[PDB]
Protein backbone atom coordinates (compact mmCIF):
# COMPACT_ATOMS: atom_id res chain seq x y z
CA UNK A 1 0.00 0.00 0.00
CA UNK A 2 1.04 3.54 -1.18
CA UNK A 3 0.05 7.32 -0.90
CA UNK A 4 1.51 10.61 -2.16
CA UNK A 5 0.41 13.79 0.21
CA UNK A 6 1.03 17.44 -0.62
CA UNK A 7 1.64 20.36 1.46
CA UNK A 8 1.25 24.21 0.96
CA UNK A 9 3.27 27.19 1.42
CA UNK A 10 2.17 30.26 3.40
CA UNK A 11 2.74 33.89 3.40
CA UNK A 12 3.77 36.27 6.24
CA UNK A 13 4.45 40.33 6.79
CA UNK A 14 4.67 43.18 8.37
CA UNK A 15 5.11 47.19 7.97
CA UNK A 16 6.75 49.75 9.51
CA UNK A 17 6.75 53.44 8.83
CA UNK A 18 8.87 56.11 10.05
CA UNK A 19 8.39 59.97 9.19
CA UNK A 20 10.90 62.17 7.62
CA UNK A 21 11.52 64.79 10.35
CA UNK A 22 11.75 62.05 12.75
CA UNK A 23 15.29 60.94 11.17
CA UNK A 24 16.65 64.41 11.16
CA UNK A 25 16.83 65.42 15.03
CA UNK A 26 19.04 63.85 17.87
CA UNK A 27 18.49 60.30 19.23
CA UNK A 28 19.21 59.48 22.77
CA UNK A 29 19.35 55.46 21.94
CA UNK A 30 21.04 55.63 19.18
CA UNK A 31 19.63 55.50 14.96
CA UNK A 32 15.57 54.61 14.92
CA UNK A 33 15.85 52.82 11.48
CA UNK A 34 17.55 49.73 13.25
CA UNK A 35 15.95 49.57 16.15
CA UNK A 36 12.65 49.56 14.22
CA UNK A 37 14.06 46.51 12.03
CA UNK A 38 15.36 44.95 15.39
CA UNK A 39 11.98 45.11 16.73
CA UNK A 40 9.91 43.97 13.74
CA UNK A 41 12.14 40.83 13.69
CA UNK A 42 11.41 39.91 17.47
CA UNK A 43 8.01 40.58 16.96
CA UNK A 44 7.83 38.06 13.66
CA UNK A 45 10.21 35.92 15.20
CA UNK A 46 7.35 35.46 18.58
CA UNK A 47 4.89 34.95 15.73
CA UNK A 48 6.23 32.21 13.90
CA UNK A 49 7.48 30.50 17.26
CA UNK A 50 3.95 30.92 17.79
CA UNK A 51 2.26 29.64 14.78
CA UNK A 52 4.76 26.76 14.53
CA UNK B 1 8.89 128.79 -42.42
CA UNK B 2 6.20 129.35 -39.56
CA UNK B 3 5.52 125.60 -38.38
CA UNK B 4 7.23 122.86 -36.66
CA UNK B 5 10.31 120.92 -37.81
CA UNK B 6 11.79 117.19 -37.00
CA UNK B 7 13.99 118.43 -34.10
CA UNK B 8 10.59 119.04 -32.09
CA UNK B 9 9.27 114.73 -32.62
CA UNK B 10 10.08 113.41 -29.16
CA UNK B 11 8.71 110.44 -28.69
CA UNK B 12 8.71 108.93 -32.29
CA UNK B 13 12.54 109.22 -32.10
CA UNK B 14 12.68 107.23 -28.63
CA UNK B 15 10.23 104.00 -28.46
CA UNK B 16 12.32 101.01 -29.31
CA UNK B 17 11.56 99.47 -32.93
CA UNK B 18 11.32 95.73 -33.84
CA UNK B 19 10.74 94.03 -37.14
CA UNK B 20 7.43 92.38 -38.05
CA UNK B 21 6.60 89.49 -40.55
CA UNK B 22 2.99 88.97 -40.44
CA UNK B 23 -0.78 91.38 -39.35
CA UNK B 24 -1.04 89.16 -36.22
CA UNK B 25 1.58 88.93 -33.69
CA UNK B 26 1.99 87.20 -30.41
CA UNK B 27 3.58 86.97 -27.25
CA UNK B 28 3.39 84.74 -23.87
CA UNK B 29 2.69 86.38 -20.45
CA UNK B 30 3.97 84.94 -17.10
CA UNK B 31 1.30 86.24 -14.75
CA UNK B 32 1.27 84.72 -11.49
CA UNK B 33 3.53 81.56 -9.70
CA UNK B 34 0.86 80.05 -7.77
CA UNK B 35 -2.55 80.15 -5.98
CA UNK B 36 -3.04 81.26 -2.46
CA UNK B 37 -3.51 77.86 -0.72
CA UNK B 38 -1.93 77.46 2.73
CA UNK B 39 1.70 76.36 2.89
CA UNK B 40 2.01 74.90 6.21
CA UNK B 41 1.41 71.09 6.56
CA UNK B 42 1.35 68.78 8.96
CA UNK B 43 4.26 66.52 9.71
CA UNK B 44 4.30 63.56 7.36
CA UNK B 45 1.66 64.38 5.16
CA UNK B 46 1.17 65.75 1.33
CA UNK B 47 1.13 69.09 0.70
CA UNK B 48 -1.40 70.03 -1.69
CA UNK B 49 -0.35 70.56 -5.08
CA UNK B 50 0.23 74.43 -7.17
CA UNK B 51 -0.14 75.52 -10.48
CA UNK B 52 0.88 79.06 -12.19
Amino acid sequence: TYARKAAFVKFLGTTREVTHPMTLVNSAFGNVIARQNKDGILWMLKQIEQAL
Amino acid sequence: NLSFTDQHIKFWKKIPKQKAYSTVEQYGQLLDYGRSQGAFVGEGVLPDTNDS
